[PDB]
């Protein structure tokens, strides 16, 4: 069983330092690239940092560039994130996500359980049209979001990722390039798009399909998420 | 005595085959290679703009 | 390597290549030898330091900071012409001959003649082992060495008889750049690993001499 | 005589050697011939102080 | 008065005209041999070993040296009448290739040592650096030939013909004697010691071996060492004799100067034969090259 | 003794019937078709990373992914476009003689002298490649594994027999017997219902995967058959032998159509492959170079060359865009 | 007319006192690629060549008298 668990959250004062650990058990940790994604309260997901397999390539978000640091302990199957100075903006549910990159891979399949951190008191912009969509079961629903640049590379691949965050759970990958269904997701989900406009369709909607849908681009770092579309029933 | 008994049995089935003249068979193989000839990037070189290699 | 995903794919490929080259480095300190010979000729009990590991059998004993890998091809019971080219790069050939078997001696000679003159093994030196000196020494007194070799004419002593068998095996060489290193072994011999080690080192010099252009 | 008209503009940095030939059957006038570092030969006036300067500098 | 008279240089046109034919013959032989070695090595990329790379570099060096020889022959005929630019350029090429040849011989020696003596050890794996070792040797040779380019011009004398000599100022004699240390240490002594050590231990290992081709290898090693000595020891001995004489260690006289000049000429002719003899000793003495050459001719 | 006479007369009946069907040779009917000229193919990619002889190679169904097995004990999956290594699978036994790729891209079966067909799973949840199943039951060296589905594979061995396996259970569902020598190759028909196996008895015989019956046998070669491949329409196949000759046999006529022998060829054929159209018959030879044969006129339409050692495997993509060759010099080259 | 690959000084030892009456010409050569010391060579009327010591006052006097003419 693939399992990512994070610990180290809690209430800390501004200006202090905290360390978050993401221990992995159930997959070859030494071959996966691990990301840090944080979700501010009722605002949405946001990419933070990424370390490549073997600790070769390291990237940080512009918001916390030079302030955070990421380290990798392959023999211990643990991923760390040491934050130097914390403002009131750092409070969020930090997730731990694994990613493997090769021809035809799924680099955002599994998300960690997330830990809650509380602090006391150019880029590709992706926009989602709406924020709440009421619908009844059995009715097809279409979700669409745009982008600044054209995500269609010259290689023919479009780098768009669709995630679903059920209430009280962690985001789950559904479509990882434009229309490639993830592993274990129902076949009713389907995706399309053309360069800068993309659509996600859910035929024969079921009761468990409710939640917040996020569309993300992987064309170029830093990674940017959408506003977030919520399905209501 | 029990080893070559199946040998003649196999030859019995191999002899009862509805055979076709090689003249017809040769034409059939010629037609296929001529029909599916426009879709061979090796017999006729592909344009450089449509060459993945 | 323009896209962000393709940049990591190139990083994965380069990480794979590093382990591929690293494994090749660790695969250059071992000597690959080939075991041949008739059945019940001691081809499985040459060195008492076995450390073994139906089909192909490997043996990976080490000696003097050098790794010796012995491949036993017996038991395949197939046509040798189709898989003997896999061992084209072995350092040497180890041949085991039982001197007490007067009936398999002609069978062993056919095996040696075929292997020595094979097109793939035209340059691989052969380390020939003549086993069971004591058993042969007692056997010759009871039965002279004439039923197996009617052409024998010299004295019936052990020294001439054993050397006569050795001459027949080397008469099948018929090739240059190949040297046959013989040795007489018995059941209670422990220095078989030492004999193999010096022969392998001697074979490497001959190949190195040809590569360097000295010869 | 190996010289008809004397030359000028010869710096000590370009002179390799100097040969002084006294009067005799060859010529009735004293001659000074300087071999430059480029192989060319230059005729110098013996009465000119430049020749004396060159020679005295060389001898030192 | 006769006690103090200038030393008159001594020459002999009989040898001046004969040196031209010697140089032309060596030019032709070196050209042909090095061209054949290059063709054989570069024709087929199969079986390109460390020795092949070393031999290819050595053939390049020898071919360049031979290609410079004819200008030297014409100079010997009538002195350096070709100007300063060609003096500098030809001198640089000649000395660069001389150093390259010597250091490549030393590299080949070390390679054979590592292949034969340490055949069972892991140090033999270090002989796979041929490309960078050869590049470093070429760079060092280029570095050691700088003084030739920097301090050379056509010097005109009054009793001798123009010469592509050095011009380092008022003390050119002493500076030249010091600069002679480089060709005699990085050109004779260090390579000679490396070759002696490597081939001595190689011979010690071979003599105790049981191969059938040990004897031919030992003969080839002996021939290589003897040819190196025959080519270079006489010239360096004469050079040391000249250096000793200039420093008043050995008393100086006109006749001794003439003897040293004749010795220098003869030993230069003798040493110029390395370009001709290298292809026969290192390349065509092995069966691989002969088989290749026979293959190409078809 | 009486059955021996019955065996002989049955052969005579087949030969007379086979000869009566022959009216005109293949090279006599297509004598008016214009030649294809010279097929000059240039090396587009050079795949390096193997440190030993390459013995097998298979193309992915998407014509982008490759697989190659070598004596070094490594199994490498290549990205044929950008020359990137996707996977590197360490084998248990370094003696691998054949190596296959699944039609769905999920699995890879790749085995050899260890008498075991090892099947590896690529799309695992743990991120690594694991040995899903090891098939055993053959007493001789293995050759020409070929996937039928994700749970069904046909294998060939030196036991003079081929086998049909079930990957899930692991038991030998069907066994095909009838050869009198080591079986060196097999190829699966496009309709995935028949296959032909070439053995060392200089005979290739057509087998039924559903019934396990030797429907027909084909003769004519003088030496052992080393490779085999169907015509693209699944009505004919071409074989390569140590006789340095290639032959084209028709399943419906039960007789060879033409031979692809050249006087300058001495060494035998190692691999046989067809183009997408069924006109260029590519064959690998032991003299380090591959030849392109016009399958209708037996004319050498160019030579690939380039390799330094014996070419041990050939491969043509499903779309026919490129040809991959492997040799004992530890290099894969992609031609177009 | 001759050749040499080693330029050397033109005097091994020098004298002082050559009489001007027997001097036909005097050559002075400054230090250079040939020798590290100045050389004075007097060619006499009978063809004999005599080296001279540059430091001696006699050489300077002889040269100055010759130049005066």
């Amino acid at each position: 069983d693939v399992q990512l668990v994070e610990s180290g959250g809690g209430l800390v004062q501004p200006g202090g330092s905290r360390k978050l650990s993401c221990s992995a058990s159930g997959f070859a940790f030494s071959s996966f690239g691990m990301h840090w994604v944080r979700q501010a309260p009722e605002k949405g997901l946001e990419w933070v940092a990424y370390i490549s397999s073997g600790s070769g390539t390291i990237y940080y978000a512009d918001t916390v560039k030079g302030r955070f640091t990421i380290s990798r302990d392959d023999p211990k199957n643990t991923l760390f994130l040491q934050m130097t100075s914390l403002r009131s903006e750092d409070t969020a549910m930090y997730y731990c996500v694994r990613s493997i990159y090769y021809y035809g891979s799924s680099p955002f399949d599994f998300w960690g359980q997330g830990t809650t951190l509380t602090v006391s008191s150019s880029d590709i912009v992706m926009t989602q049209a709406t924020s709440s969509v009421p619908v009844t079961p059995g009715e097809s629903v279409s979700i669409s979001c745009r982008s600044s640049k054209s995500l269609l590379h010259s290689n023919g691949n479009t780098y768009l990722y669709w995630f679903l965050q059920r209430p009280g759970q962690s985001p789950q990958l559904l479509i990882y390039r434009m229309s490639n269904l993830a592993s274990g997701v129902p076949d009713r989900f389907s995706g399309s798009g053309s360069g800068t406009a993309f659509t996600l369709t859910i035929s024969r909607l079921e009761a468990e399909d409710v939640g917040v849908y996020y569309c993300m681009q992987h064309l170029e770092y830093p990674l940017t998420f959408g506003a977030g579309t919520k399905l209501e029933l | 005595i029990a080893q070559a008994r199946k040998l003649v049995e196999q030859l019995k089935m191999e002899a009862n085959i509805d055979r076709i003249k090689v003249s017809k068979a040769a034409a059939d193989l010629m037609a296929y290679c001529e029909a599916h000839a426009k879709e061979d990037p090796l017999l006729t070189p592909v344009p450089a703009s449509e060459n993945p290699f | 390597t323009l896209s962000a995903e393709e940049r990591a794919a190139l990083e994965r490929s380069k990480a794979i290549e590093k382990n591929l080259k690293e494994d090749g480095i660790s695969a250059a300190k071992d000597v690959k030898l080939l075991l041949l010979g008739a059945d019940n000729s001691g081809k499985s009990t040459i060195v008492k330091q076995m450390k073994i590991i139906t089909g192909i059998v490997e043996t990976h004993f080490t000696f003097k900071n050098l790794h010796f890998r012995l491949f036993d091809v017996g038991g395949q019971r197939s046509e040798r012409k189709k898989w003997i080219h896999c061992f084209e790069d072995v350092t040497a050939i180890i041949f085991c001959v039982d001197l007490s078997d007067y009936n398999r001696m002609h069978e062993s000679l056919m095996l040696f003649d075929s292997i020595c003159n094979n097109k793939f093994f035209i340059d691989t030196s052969i380390i020939l082992f003549l086993n069971k000196k004591d058993l042969f020494g007692e056997k010759i007194k009871k039965s002279p060495l004439t039923i197996c070799f009617p052409e024998y004419t010299g004295p019936n002593t052990y020294e001439d008889a054993a050397a006569y068998i050795q001459a027949q095996f080397e008469s099948k060489n018929r090739s240059p750049n190949k040297e046959i290193y013989c040795h007489m072994t018995c059941a209670t011999d422990t220095n078989n690993a030492q004999v193999i080690f010096d022969a392998v080192t001697d074979i490497i010099i001959a190949n190195n001499l040809r590569g360097c252009g000295l010869y | 005589c190996q010289c008809l008209q004397t030359l000028q503009g010869i710096h000590l940095k370009n002179i390799q050697s100097v040969k002084v030939k006294s009067p005799g059957p060859h010529c009735a006038q004293t001659e000074v011939i300087a071999t430059l570092k480029n192989g060319q030969k230059a005729c110098l006036n013996p009465a000119s102080p430049m020749v004396k300067k060159i020679i005295e500098k060389m001898l030192k | 008065l006769l006690d103090a008279a200038p030393c008159e240089p001594e020459s002999l046109e009989i040898n001046k005209y004969f040196v031209v034919i010697i140089y032309a013959l060596v030019f032709l032989l070196s050209l042909l041999g090095n061209s054949l070695v290059m063709l054989v090595i570069l024709y087929s990329r199969v079986g390109r070993s460390v020795t092949d790379v070393y031999l290819l570099n050595l053939a390049l060096a020898d071919l360049l040296f031979a290609l410079t020889l004819p200008i030297w022959a014409a100079s010997k005929v009538n002195g350096w009448i070709f100007g300063t630019f060609l003096c500098k350029v030809v001198s640089l090429l000649k000395e660069v290739n001389f150093y390259s040849g010597i250091l490549l011989l030393a590299c080949i020696s070390v390679d054979r040592y590592l292949a034969i003596v340490h055949a069972t050890r892991t140090l033999t794996q270090k002989r796979y650096l041929v490309k960078f070792i050869c590049l470093s040797i070429w760079g060092l040779s280029l570095l050691l030939a700088l003084p030739v380019l920097l301090f050379r011009r056509t010097v005109y004398s009054s009793n001798v013909s123009p010469a592509c000599y050095e011009d380092m100022g008022n003390n050119t004699a002493n500076w030249r004697m010091l600069l002679r240390i480089l060709p005699q240490s990085f050109g004779f002594i260090v390579p000679l010691l490396i070759m002696l050590f490597c081939y001595g231990f190689t011979l010690r290992t071979l003599f105790k071996a049981h191969m059938g081709q040990k004897h031919r290898a030992m003969r080839v090693i002996f021939a290589v060492v003897l040819i190196f000595l025959l080519c270079w020891l006489p010239y360096n001995l004469v050079l040391l004799a000249d250096t000793l004489m200039r420093t008043q260690v050995i008393q100086e006289t006109c006749e001794r100067r003439n003897h040293i000049d004749r010795a220098l000429d003869a030993t230069e002719i003798l040493g110029i034969l390395h370009s001709c003899l290298n292809p026969l000793i290192y390349a065509f003495i092995g069966q691989k090259f002969r088989h290749g050459l026979l293959k190409i001719l078809a | 003794d009486q059955l021996r006479q019955e065996a002989e007369q049955l052969k005579n009946q087949i030969r007379d019937a086979r000869k009566a069907c022959a009216d005109a040779t293949l090279s006599q009917i297509t004598n008016n078709i214009d030649p294809v000229g010279r097929i000059q193919m240039r090396t587009r990619r050079t795949l390096r990373g193997h440190l030993a002889k390459i013995y097998a190679m298979h193309w992915g169904t998407d014509s982008r992914l490759l697989v190659s097995a070598s004596q070094d004990g490594k199994l490498i999956i290549w990205d044929s476009y950008t020359t990137n290594k996707v996977h590197a699978i360490p084998l248990r036994s370094s003696w691998v003689m054949t190596c296959a790729y699944a039609p769905s891209g999920n699995y890879v079966a790749c085995g050899g002298l260890d008498n075991i067909c090892s099947i590896y799973n690529l799309k695992t949840r743990e991120g690594n490649v694991r040995v899903s199943r090891e098939l055993a039951g053959h007493t001789g060296y293995l050759s020409c594994c070929r996937f039928l589905d994700d749970n069904q594979i046909v294998t060939s061995s030196g036991d003079t027999t081929c086998a049909l396996w079930d990957i899930e259970t692991g038991q030998q569902t069907t066994t095909f017997t009838g050869h009198t020598g080591d079986v060196m190759s097999l190829s699966l028909a496009p309709d995935t219902r028949l296959f032909v196996s070439g053995a060392c008895d200089a005979s290739a015989k057509l087998w039924d995967v559903r019934e396990g019956m030797c429907r027909q046998t084909f003769t004519g070669h003088e030496s052992d058959i080393n490779a085999i491949c169907f015509f693209p329409n699944g009505n004919a196949f071409a074989t390569g032998s140590d006789d340095a000759t290639c032959r084209l046999f028709d399943l419906r006529a039960d007789q060879e159509l033409m031979t692809y022998s050249h006087d300058n060829i001495i060494c035998g054929i190692t691999s046989v492959s067809f183009s997408k159209s069924g006109r260029l018959l590519l064959a690998g030879y032991d003299d380090f170079n591959c030849n392109v044969w016009d399958a209708l006129k037996a004319d050498r339409a160019g030579v690939l060359a380039g390799h330094d050692n014996r070419v041990s495997c050939l491969g043509v993509t499903d779309d026919g865009m490129a040809v991959a060759t492997g040799s004992w010099d530890s290099f894969l080259k992609i031609w177009n």
